[PDB]
């Protein structure tokens, strides 16, 4: 994987590394789950998501 | 904005708006507590920078409904590369006096890594740009926050499909050549917001563009993916006397 094809996979962010090694990385305000690629909020409000929307699909 | 929708309250709860004396004068971005996002031209008449007040959580101009949350304007930042009355460079990032509470309807947009809104979020065809603008050429300024969505193109395209300031590579056009859609004037500041898995990023700032969903002329932007790092050195930086700052870009 590399982070220049489909993202890398990473949800957010994406960092190549030397050998086949990629690593996605979170915003602030969010976790990195074990698939190494889905990040989840850490916070009440977290960057770039609508809370009234969030509450009408939770 | 032309030819959107209103955006229903606290659907864009990063939106914000900028007041010089009460008077609506630009839009802008919440990025953090503190930080906002905005566009440099919105500056260029400034005459006592003491009365430019962001307000956050804002819908409805005509009421208040109390979700609503002011702030003086401690630092306007903008690029040493930016040209008073010139359209490169256009950005702004403006500190906040005091935090923002962030609640249902005042939550930040991502300030996206470069390498990601560059990779990725630069080929999401559609983003939603907001304001409280004309809602026509030559009209008068929304009551109510506006969102419209606009299709994003490579700037070989944009040049091509227009028919005089660049696009240079510090911009990018969005919108539509057939005069039904885009942002105006009084959108300028505002953000042009990318969703991508879940989450919405800021990718552009309303920059400008000729007269208003004028017929074969798109919107024009700040690519924002040029000034990340920018940004982020300087939200880590100190505050220094006297609102207007001039920083090195890059
Ligand atoms: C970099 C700004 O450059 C320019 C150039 C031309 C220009 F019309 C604008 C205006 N902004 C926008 C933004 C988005 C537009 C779009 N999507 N479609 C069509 C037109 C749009 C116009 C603007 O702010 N003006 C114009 C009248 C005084 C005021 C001003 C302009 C400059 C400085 C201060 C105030 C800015
Ligand atoms: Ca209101
Ligand atoms: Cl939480
Ligand atoms: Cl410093
Ligand atoms: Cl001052």
């Amino acid at each position: 994987l590399i982070c220049v094809n489909e993202n890398g996979g990473c949800e957010q962010y994406c960092s190549d590394h030397t050998g086949t090694k990629r690593s996605c990385r979170c915003h602030e305000g969010y976790s990195l789950l074990a698939d190494g690629v889905s990040c989840t909020p850490t916070v009440e409000y977290p960057c770039g998501k609508i809370p009234i929307l969030e509450k009408r699909n939770a | 904005i032309v030819g959107g929708k209103v955006c229903p309250k606290g659907e864009c709860p990063w939106q914000v708006l900028l007041l010089v004396n009460g008077a609506q004068l630009c839009g802008g971005t919440l990025i953090n507590t503190i930080w906002v996002v905005s566009a440099a031209h919105c500056f260029d008449k400034i005459k006592n920078w003491r009365n430019l007040i962001a307000v956050l959580g804002e819908h409805d101009l005509s009421e208040h409904d109390g979700d609503e949350q002011s702030r003086r304007v401690a630092q306007v930042i903008i690029p040493s590369t930016y040209v008073p009355g010139t359209t490169n460079h256009d950005i702004a990032l403006l500190r906040l006096h005091q935090p923002v509470v962030l609640t249902d309807h005042v939550v930040p947009l991502c300030l996206p890594e470069r390498t990601f809104s560059e990779r990725t979020l630069a080929f999401v065809r559609f983003s939603l740009v907001s304001g409280w603008g004309q809602l026509l050429d030559r009209g008068a300024t929304a009551l109510e926050l506006m969102v419209l969505n606009v299709p994003r193109l490579m700037t070989q395209d944009c040049l091509q499909q227009s028919r005089s300031p660049n696009i240079t590579e510090y911009m990018f056009c969005a919108g539509y050549s057939d005069g039904s859609k885009d942002s105006c004037k009084g959108d300028s500041g505002g953000p042009h917001a990318t969703h991508y898995r879940g989450t919405w990023y800021l990718t552009g700032i309303v920059s400008w563009g000729q007269g208003c969903a004028t017929v074969g002329h798109f919107g024009v932007y700040t690519r924002v993916s040029q000034y990340i790092e920018w940004l982020q050195k300087l939200m880590r930086s100190e505050p220094r006397p006297g609102v207007l700052l001039r920083a090195p870009f890059p």
